[PDB]
């Protein structure tokens, strides 16, 4: 499912782009409804993916059920948190966040708000 | 779009919402837009006064102007009066993206569902959380303090210098 | 005091000093004065370790066993020096110097106590 | 003479034995077993401290 | 409009229970009445050199400011809050960016918040120290044994 053109998404980490090992990291995902129809945000997932193989799954973080209605022109932000495992410190991982939302017409959308290689440093 | 943009967050700073105890609610607004979000107002009507007692803080507040790349923290302290499943919904925030710009209505993050316990349970999961070592001394007082002190009274009595 | 209790007491004192030195190694090496303080601790560890080693030798091989410069004295000095290196290189000079000063007086004490008797 | 020896030995002995057992678990568990699961830490620490302490009891004799 | 001769009745909530709360939160509520009858004015607070804007309430005159620090940094003592209006706060920002004496700008009003210490228990709960007391006691006990065995 591709992201709808009328939806915008802004991610912001609460404490920066540092990913200390064994520490809670929290981010905020924004949502814009630039379309004339109601978008229903379903869930926001997070996962660690292999650097060389973005398809391979290393760690799957639980899927947060949001179930929030975004009226037209209104912005909905959704928060999520996790904790990276201690052994992952000192290695790079491909962190893929995907935002799910469906219009009333049943069209599926899954925006890759963030798809980049981040490094978790040992503290 | 270069207008202002506000990413609000509503979260709890309490592990457990204890009946009759203070519960902390922190509403943090971040302005990720290039321009300042003028005339920001936060409203939170999802806490009826019949379940929570507002120890401190005001649910409905205003802000004249939030500078770009700046965050404003507001906190309200309540008191969960009833143990049970209490749904924390999303508060409404309205802000101007531009001078004479339209009002962009948004919704803050919703923690969702949580569990309020009773006072006795609060004691049995974490009462001496950082008092743990001191409590350990009290538990070990019979094992160490009492025998040692008692014996010292005996030794002093018979250990007379000659 | 009893030889068996004495051996345990010397071992306990030496062990405690070594554990403390490692725990605060970063702080001790921070300043020259603190490193000198490490020198005193290392010499004390050497003195207690030497006392324990002689006590153990007496129990296993019988009372009155005599400690030699090698390997009993040399081994105890080497162990203390190794701990000194871990905190900082600088102590190896000071940590060593305090041990030698203690050793000469300790031998003087031993000669009076044992040879005279 | 029997009473005092019987008593002072009991009170002091309990104190010392309790001291060693509680101190050993603290040091071993929080420094020696710092890299092991709590479950293995509890089994090893409790078994080791008590067993070693019993052995030291006979060694004193 | 700058608030000429502000009259306040400060009240402050401070955390006392560290057992539940993850982080210390200081809350200050001031019911400000302006001599010039001003209302809904921009107020900004400066605490320990950190700028935090002041949130207004729908009720006229009710201004609030809160901020949060950890329990390892919430050392007990008194914390001073300095308030400024829109005009003065503009000068406050310039002074900091120019590294001039911030104290030169006279705050519109100041409020004292007392923090009497979040409860963590007596300060013996350190894993290293727990071993320190255990070992210190043990050494004395063992020496006492050697004193008896001899």
């Amino acid at each position: 499912p591709e992201a709808s053109p009328s939806a915008d998404t802004t991610i912001l980490f609460v404490k920066g782009e540092d990913f200390p090992a064994n520490n809670i990291v929290k981010f905020l995902v924004g949502f814009t409804n630039k379309g004339t129809e109601d978008f229903i945000v379903e869930s926001l997932d997070a996962s660690f993916r292999y650097p060389q193989d973005y398809q391979f799954y290393i760690q799957n973080f639980t899927a947060l059920p949001l179930n929030t209605v975004v009226p037209p022109q209104r912005q909905a932000t959704f928060e999520y948190s996790f904790i990276p495992a201690e052994p992952m410190g000192g290695r790079p991982f491909g962190l893929v966040i995907n935002l799910n939302y469906k219009d009333l017409n049943g069209n599926v959308f899954q925006d890759a708000v963030f798809n980049q290689t981040v490094t978790v440093i040992e503290r | 779009e270069e207008g202002a943009r506000l990413l609000a967050s509503k979260s709890l700073l309490n592990r457990y919402a204890v009946e009759g105890r203070d519960l902390t609610l922190q509403y943090n607004i971040y302005n990720v837009g290039s321009s300042a979000a003028l005339d920001v107002e936060l409203s939170d009507d999802s806490f009826p006064p019949e379940d929570f007692g507002i120890v401190s803080g005001m649910l409905n507040v205003k802000w004249d102007r939030i500078a770009p790349a700046s965050n404003v923290s507001h906190t309200v302290v309540l008191r969960p009066l009833k143990a049970g499943y209490f749904n924390f919904t999303s508060a409404t925030i309205t802000y101007l993206a531009q001078e004479d710009g339209p009002v962009v209505i948004g919704s803050t993050s919703a923690p969702g569902q949580g569990g309020i316990l009773a006072q006795r349970e609060f004691d049995r999961r974490f009462s001496p959380h950082f008092l743990d070592w001191a409590a350990f001394g009290v538990m070990t007082l019979p094992s160490i303090g009492i025998p040692l002190l008692l014996w010292y009274s005996s030794k002093r009595k018979y250990d007379t210098p000659k | 005091v009893g030889t068996g209790t004495s051996l345990a007491l010397s071992s306990l004192l030496s062990l405690l000093l070594f554990a403390g030195m490692q725990m605060y190694s970063r702080q001790l090496a921070s300043t020259e004065w603190l490193t000198i303080q490490g020198g005193l601790l290392g010499s004390g560890l050497f003195v207690f370790s030497l006392t324990a080693f002689n006590n153990l030798e007496n129990l296993v091989f019988g009372k009155g066993f005599q400690a030699k410069i090698f390997p009993e004295i040399l081994l105890c000095l080497l162990l203390a020096l190794f701990a000194s290196g871990l905190i900082h290189r600088v102590c190896v000079t000071t940590c060593f110097i305090f041990s030698m000063v203690g050793l000469y007086y300790i031998n003087k004490i031993s000669s009076t106590l044992y040879q005279a008797a | 003479k029997n009473e005092v020896a019987d008593y002072e030995a009991t009170t002091f002995s309990i104190f010392y034995n309790n001291t060693l057992f509680l101190v050993v678990v603290i040091v071993a568990s929080f420094f020696i077993l710092k890299n092991f699961n709590p479950t293995v830490n509890y089994i090893l620490s409790i078994s080791a401290s008590s067993g070693l302490i019993a052995l030291l009891s006979t060694g004193s004799k | 409009e700058a608030c000429l001769e502000p009259q306040i009745t400060p009240s402050y909530y401070t955390t006392s229970d560290a057992v539940i709360s993850t982080e210390t939160v200081f809350i200050v509520e001031i019911s400000l009445t302006c001599k010039n009858r001003v209302q809904n004015m921009a107020l900004y607070a400066d605490v320990g050199g950190k700028q935090f804007p002041v949130t207004r309430g729908q009720d006229v005159g009710r201004y609030q400011v809160s901020w949060s620090l950890d329990h390892k940094s919430a050392h007990a003592g008194t914390y001073e809050v300095r308030f400024f209006d829109e005009e003065s706060y503009s000068l406050l920002r310039k002074a900091q960016r120019n590294n001039e004496d911030i104290s030169i700008i006279p705050p519109l009003f100041t409020v004292s918040v007392d923090h009497r210490g979040t409860w963590n228990g007596p300060w013996v709960s350190t894993e290293v120290l727990a071993a320190a007391i255990g070992l210190v006691i043990y050494y004395l006990a063992f020496s006492a044994k050697s004193h008896i065995q001899a």
